[PDB]
């Protein structure tokens, strides 16, 4: 019979997808400690409250930095958040391979 | 195919033999045609 | 005996480790610009740049292993609008890819061949004319500048079998095409129709007109012969006004069309008695699909050998083919050379084996 | 039986220095 | 830049793979899957209310107005003939092939009238009172009104057929158009020149080759991407532009610069606007802020359950006339997001919240390019027709399994 | 040939794994270090079924 | 090991491709899996439209401060926004402050902020300092309490400016053409390993895998303890280009570039006619016959392998009664005669070419054929002066019937005008 016409996907973008996935895993390890369905991150004490603390997370506009109590920070320094609950404002800035308009450069309107 | 949509019949025109291709059924627009090779020498 | 003496500088290898067919030097490079060449193999083409003092280096390597592709030719050219070197590659499936090593991006892809493209050559007067001797029992002339099929040589009495390679004259006045049908027919480009079609393609645009490009199918060549080579002929060239065609007869016979006195340009199409003058003879070179090449000044003609030996022919001297010339041997030559290429200046030549392992030589000068 | 399927299979898209150690850094793709 | 082209290629193949995946869930999500690719590329869709189901032909005579979006080859205006499976769909019936339940051979998508056009066709809004008159929007300053019956079929090898009604009131390219269901005529058109134009039409004078704009609504600073009337009440309509104001304009108010409703309703560009006949108060609007939000006519300052589910500019919203608590929205995200209010302000299982907002119910993902128009079927309850810029016109019905009891 | 020059082809060694993909292994047989170059993969094109040339006739 | 390593790589590559495709599906799914009528296990929310839409309304100061620990400094604001259509990147506006002669290793908050802007943040310079003032989820951050805010190079041991901040048993079997199975378990109850989907039971996973991951073919086999599911890439996988076929063979830099409008042939497709809307069956876990109409493909030119544009569909018959090579062969054969005269050869070539190019088969029209020579070639016969040869040839047909004496007279008189016109 006639074989598959042509694999339009993965002709050239397979390596770009691997690079993006490598960057994502190295930055967040969401596939390792994020349980696959949530964002894994590492926190550090950038700020604190004279008496709470600020376990700021490294990825900017990906895993938001929150404010927690001193004992609360010392216990749950790392917060794991589902991608479903991630904000929609910075999700687009998190990675450019999720949704970007292809033909919007011209025509469109 | 075993169920062609066309058939061949040779007709003698003006003292000459010329093969004419004829449709077996009402063929709708734009499909891939057929012809039973068993009719010809090369089946 | 010849007044030439080359010396090897340095070599290299390739990632794919596959046979390499298409190889030429960048003869279009002028003084000052370091010499470069190209080689092919598997689905990954590789370039290189080897400096003086016996040193070699690599610069680029493009892979096209998305499908089961394969490369056959690496014809060199250049783009007048950009003054950048170009490298056209084709084979296997039959897509003519025009790589641009400077920007490392593909430029043009060409479809329409019924089988694998076997050879490629460029028009000396116009760098935009590439001759593709396709395997579909025909030969094709493409116009890269306007992306049209200028002329489809073949028809009722043309290319009974696959056309392997076709060359150009000293000025490109006449075209000969060796083939697999024992044919050496000279599809001349001297008729007025060919020039008119070339001009039309020069001022043609597929967007402008709805109808396709009206190609010219040359069913009948301006001259033909079937008795010079007993077997199929794979390489052809134009030694001056004579013919430098080559077949599996381990000889590049230097014959002339017609009788011994009649002009080639005025030979009648019905002539059936050509005359042979001489042939350069060697041994252990009986394999098929190999390409030979002379220099720019025609004084040095070279052909590869499957054993590994290399030959250079001195043709600037008087008289027809004679003497014994010089044979070049390399310390690391074990495989089959598929294409040899000198430089524009008589200083540098590199042979390429069936592992994309270029061995570059430098003449004493 | 490498417990969770992710920890042994999804370590193929990040198949370089992004596996975050764990069983992925070990012989997860192989036996 | 090389990176931009690389990303565009990656996203193009990603969209292709997503569409190929979406094809497989056709039987388990919808009821009918009809998609016909117009010869002249699709840019608009509509639904003429003509219906006829003769005895022995269970299919109803269905007509839809397609578009023409090629560069320039004798630009046309295509009207195709479509069919519906009806109650006796005859899934197999040992006779599926035309099928025993509907037309499955010969005139499945047959063309009826193809009048030549001069330029592009943007909208295909017909007069619902008299389905014979069909309008068209062109890049020129004038709109085109045709008549598929008066104009002959089988166009000659020539273009720019005279439509006998050219409404020239605009200046720049037009992109919006809507008719008045209650009153015959009153075609409102919104263009890119920051204005919305009104043509009275109706009692068109004989040999009306030139028609001036009866009224012009130029109150939005930026380009109005769509203007739609209120389905329940014909004395008022709504306008919206890039200035982030899903305004509502009341006709015969003696004020063409200040809209009656000045609710911003967003912060970024807002393009779409519609209403609902059954839901006399529930509305919808598409926007750049990806925050299509229902609004109440009596209480519009407050925000209802903002269906924050889009991902970019939305160019089209509409609500189903058949039901009451169903709306829809499509835009540049090549998704026709169908809204639902009966689940607004309510909770559910965690998996239900993971799927999305409980209020949002359906989203159609069978497009590869930007959606330019979509419409429900007036006759059939769930049948939806949506078009994009990939030259694909689809007719489909959302599954009735979910809305049982 | 000597009428006009050409643009100097520096033949620069591309980049050093710009996309983080596989790199070339040019293991020079002579005593030279192996050169590494990212494999700049090129896009593919749709093929065509094989056939031969035929003579039109009526 | 050689073959083994190659097989491992050639199994990974399709598995890896599907992995990235599913992670993209994991990152952003396309359609709500709850609307799938068969996937009733998950998202079993209440379905009661009694809550009609008519009930819509009811239903729906800081005082900071010191010096670095190890100099005029300024505090700037860094703002992240939403990437709109006009601007590819999010606009950033900077609102810095003044400088003070703070001691080198020995503040009152302003109403700069207070919905286009996503968030408000402030960054110090002491010589840089980056902080996360506001979370991306509008969560509380940079709250009250004095802290030694460390300054990033280029509390902590690094330099800081002390500021008193205040308020405001399931078994999977991966396969490829039945090569070699795999052994992977499950994490969550009926969780899809590729993309996270907590199916409540197999009724939201069984056909979900097939109808949502078309790249794989699933053969559920059931397990005594749990559910056993196999995964293998479908060989056919008609996932090629699904748009305009004219962009498949376009030149690089223009293929699939979706630059602008392209003409295409009409096509009608239908593949979901009428689902039975029946209940679940176990035997289902243990023909399509799609409908197509019209021209849904790209065509080729007859002479060569060159593709035929849809604009070239008008006639493009490429059939000819007298092809050019036929005329050339006829001329060559006529001029190659060994026992013919020059005028005889010329007139014979003329008549043979006329007969081939006109394809006369009608016997009576053969008489009219003798007239046709006058219609077009009269100037050529006048110039070449071939009156005698033409007359002899015209006479040389009564031996085979056809024509008559009257036709001969008519033809001779008709040509006589041409010679007399020259005369």
């Amino acid at each position: 019979s006639l074989p598959r016409p042509h694999d339009f996907f993965d002709a050239q973008t397979l390596d770009a997808i691997r690079h993006r996935a490598i960057c994502f895993n190295l930055s967040a390890h969401i596939e390792s400690l994020g349980k696959g369905h949530s964002v894994v991150f590492h926190s550090t004490v950038i700020a604190k409250r004279k008496e709470k603390l600020l376990l700021h997370w490294m990825p900017e506009d990906i895993l938001p930095d929150v404010w927690v109590n001193e004992s609360e920070r010392h216990q749950l320094k790392t917060k794991v958040v589902h991608l479903s609950k991630l904000p929609k404002d910075t999700a687009l800035l998190l990675d450019p391979n999720i949704y970007r308009t292809m033909p919007q450069k011209r025509l469109k309107r | 195919s075993v169920n062609p949509n066309c058939y061949a019949k040779v007709m003698m025109v003006n003292g000459d033999h010329r093969i004419g291709i004829f449709a077996k059924r009402a063929i709708q627009t734009g499909e891939e045609l057929f012809f039973d090779y068993r009719y010809s020498q090369a089946d | 005996k010849c007044k030439y003496s080359f010396k090897c500088v340095n070599s290299l290898k390739e990632d794919h480790n596959q046979p390499l067919f298409g190889v030429q030097f960048n003869w279009h490079s002028k003084e000052g610009d370091p010499l470069v060449f190209a080689t092919v193999g598997s689905n990954r083409v590789t370039l290189y740049e080897c400096h003086s003092q016996g040193e070699i280096r690599l610069l680029q390597s493009y892979v096209d292993a998305d499908a089961d592709e394969n490369f056959y030719t690496c014809a060199w050219t250049y783009d007048s609008n950009t003054s950048h070197p170009l490298l056209a590659v084709a084979g296997s499936r039959g897509i003519i890819r025009i790589i641009n090593p400077i920007t490392m991006q593909c430029i043009k892809h060409y479809v329409g061949h019924g089988n694998a493209i076997n050879e490629l050559k460029f028009h000396p007067r116009d760098p935009n004319l590439l001759l593709s001797v396709s395997k579909d029992h025909a030969l094709r002339l493409w116009n890269i500048q306007t992306d049209t099929l200028v002329a489809i040589f073949g028809g009722v009495e043309g290319h009974r079998d696959e056309v392997l390679s076709a060359d150009y004259d000293l000025l490109g006045e006449k075209i000969m095409s060796c083939g697999m049908d024992h044919s050496l027919k000279l599809w001349r480009i001297n008729s007025k129709r060919m020039m008119n079609a070339i001009k039309e393609s020069y001022d043609y645009n597929p967007n402008k007109t709805n109808r396709p490009f009206i190609s010219q199918k040359i069913h009948f060549p301006d001259f033909s012969t079937r008795d010079i080579h007993r077997n199929y002929v794979d390489c052809v060239r134009w030694l001056g006004d004579l013919i430098l065609s080559k077949s599996c007869e381990n000889a590049i016979v230097c014959w002339k069309p017609g009788k011994m006195e009649d002009d080639i340009d005025k030979i009648k199409p019905s002539e059936s008695n050509v005359t042979i003058l001489g042939r350069f003879d060697y041994s252990q070179c009986d394999i098929w699909y190999m390409r030979f090449s002379m220099d720019f000044w025609q004084k040095m003609l070279a052909l590869g050998n499957q054993v590994g030996k290399l030959y250079v022919w001195d043709l600037e001297v008087e008289d027809p083919h004679k003497a014994k010339c010089t044979t070049l041997t390399h310390h690391k030559c074990g495989a089959a050379i598929r294409q040899t290429s000198f430089s524009r200046d008589s200083s540098i030549l590199i042979a390429v084996c069936d592992d994309a392992s270029i061995w570059r030589w430098d003449r004493l000068r | 039986p490498p417990a969770t399927q992710i920890s042994d299979l999804s370590k193929r898209k990040p198949k370089t220095e992004d596996f975050l150690t764990f069983l992925c850094l070990r012989g997860s793709p192989a036996l | 830049d090389k990176e931009a082209a690389f990303d565009d290629a990656v996203e193009e193949r990603v969209i292709n793979e997503e569409y190929k995946i979406w094809k497989k869930n056709t039987p388990f999500l919808y009821d009918l899957v009809m998609t016909h690719a117009l010869e002249w590329p699709s840019l608009t869709a509509q639904w003429l209310p003509d219906v006829t189901r003769p005895e022995g032909k269970d299919f109803s005579i269905h007509r839809l107005v397609l578009g023409t979006h090629t560069s320039d080859e004798q630009n046309h205006l295509v009207i195709a003939s479509v069919q519906l499976p009806n109650d006796d769909a005859q899934f197999d019936a040992s006779h599926y092939d035309e099928f025993g339940g509907f037309g499955s051979v010969s005139g499945k998508i047959e063309i009826e009238i193809k009048i030549n056009h001069e330029g592009e066709v943007n909208r295909a809004r017909y007069m619902p009172q008299n389905p014979c008159i069909i309008a068209t929007k062109t890049p020129s300053s004038d709109v085109l009104v045709f008549d598929y019956t008066k104009h002959p079929s089988k166009p000659d090898p020539s273009g720019e057929c005279n439509p006998d009604l050219r409404l020239r009131g605009h200046q720049k390219e037009g992109y919006g158009l809507s008719w008045n269901p209650n009153l015959s005529g009153h075609l409102l058109s919104a263009s890119d020149d920051h204005t919305i134009c009104l043509w009275d039409i109706s009692a068109v004078p004989k040999e009306g080759k030139v028609v001036d704009a009866k009224t012009i609504f130029t109150g939005h600073t930026a380009v109005v991407e769509d203007v739609s009337w209120h389905l329940l009440h014909e004395s008022l309509f709504g306008s919206v532009a890039d200035d982030q104001k899903l305004m509502i304009w009341d006709t015969r108010s003696n004020n063409t610069s200040k809209p009656s409703h000045s609710v911003d309703a967003h912060t970024a560009e807002v393009n779409c606007l519609s209403f609902n006949p059954y839901s006399e108060f529930i509305l919808a609007t598409g926007s750049a802020d990806k925050t299509v939000a229902l609004w109440d006519l009596r209480n519009l300052k407050l925000k209802l359950h903002s269906f924050e589910s889009h991902k970019d500019e939305i160019f089209q919203v509409q609500w189903s006339p058949h039901n009451e608590t169903i709306l829809a929205s499509s835009g540049t995200d090549r998704r026709l997001n169908v809204w639902d209010l009966s689940k607004i302000g309510e909770e559910q299982s965690p998996e239900d919240a993971e799927d999305g907002p409980p209020e949002l119910l359906f989203i159609h993902g069978g497009h590869t390019a930007k959606i330019s128009d979509f419409s429900w079927n007036p006759n059939e309850p769930w049948v939806i027709c949506s078009v994009s810029e990939d030259n694909i016109m689809q007719v489909w019905q959302m599954a009735e399994n979910i809305y049982n009891d | 040939w000597k009428q006009r020059r050409i643009q100097p082809v520096h033949i620069l060694t591309s980049v050093s794994s710009l996309r983080g993909t596989r790199e070339c292994s040019v293991t020079s047989d002579l005593d030279f270090p192996t050169q590494v170059i990212p494999l700049k993969t090129l896009n593919a094109v749709a093929s065509v079924p094989i056939m031969y040339s035929w003579s039109p006739l009526q | 090991q050689a073959d083994h390593e190659l097989f491992l790589q050639a199994f990974e590559k399709p598995t890896q491709i599907y992995r990235f495709l599913r992670t993209r599906n994991l990152i952003a799914p396309i359609f709500l899996h709850r609307t799938l009528t068969y996937m009733s296990h998950r998202n079993s929310r209440t379905n009661i439209k009694r809550k009609t839409f008519k009930v819509d309304d009811m239903l729906s100061h800081l005082q900071l401060t010191t010096g670095f620990f190890h100099v005029t400094l300024e505090v700037l604001l860094v703002k992240v926004c939403h990437k709109k259509r006009k601007d590819v990147s999010c606009p950033i506006r900077q609102v810095p402050t003044g400088k003070k002669q703070v001691p080198l290793n020995p503040a009152v908050s302003s109403n700069e902020f207070e919905h286009m802007v996503k968030s408000y943040s402030l960054l110090f310079r002491v010589f840089v300092a980056q902080m996360t003032v506001f979370d991306k989820n509008r969560r509380l951050q940079l709250l009250d309490g004095e802290y030694e805010v460390a300054m990033q190079e280029m509390f902590s041991q690094g330099p800081t400016l002390q500021f008193t901040l205040r308020w405001t048993r399931i078994f999977y079997q991966f396969l490829y053409n039945n090569n070699t199975r795999q052994q992977t378990e499950a994490r969550d109850d009926l969780h899809c390993p590729w993309c996270t989907l907590n199916c409540r039971k197999l009724y939201s996973l069984l056909k979900h895998l097939k109808l949502c991951h078309s790249r794989f073919i699933f053969n559920y086999v059931y397990h005594p303890k749990g559910a056993r599911i196999d995964v293998s890439i479908n060989e056919c996988y008609d996932g090629s280009y699904a748009g305009n076929p004219q962009d498949i063979h376009r030149q690089p830099g223009f293929a699939f570039s979706r630059n602008g409008p392209v003409k295409r042939t009409p096509i009608t497709h239908i593949l979901v006619c009428r689902p039975k809307r029946t209940k679940a069956s176990m035997s289902e876990f243990l023909q399509q016959r799609t409908y197509s109409s019209g021209h849904n493909r790209l065509y080729f030119h007859s002479d060569t392998c060159l593709p035929l544009r849809p604009q070239e569909m008008e006639v493009d018959s490429e059939d000819e009664k007298d092809p050019e090579w036929l005329r050339e062969k006829t001329i060559t054969q006529i001029e190659e005669f060994s026992d013919v005269n020059e005028g005889e050869k010329e007139v014979m070539k003329l008549w043979n070419l006329h007969v081939m190019k006109h394809g006369f088969i009608a016997d009576n029209q053969m008489n009219h054929a003798c007239m046709l020579f006058v219609e077009n070639y009269g100037q050529k016969i006048i110039k070449k002066n071939l009156c005698r040869n033409f007359m002899l040839h015209l006479v040389s047909m009564h031996d085979f019937n056809l024509i008559s004496i009257m036709s001969i007279d008519k033809a001779v008189t008709k040509l006589r005008e041409m010679q007399q016109k020259l005369e």
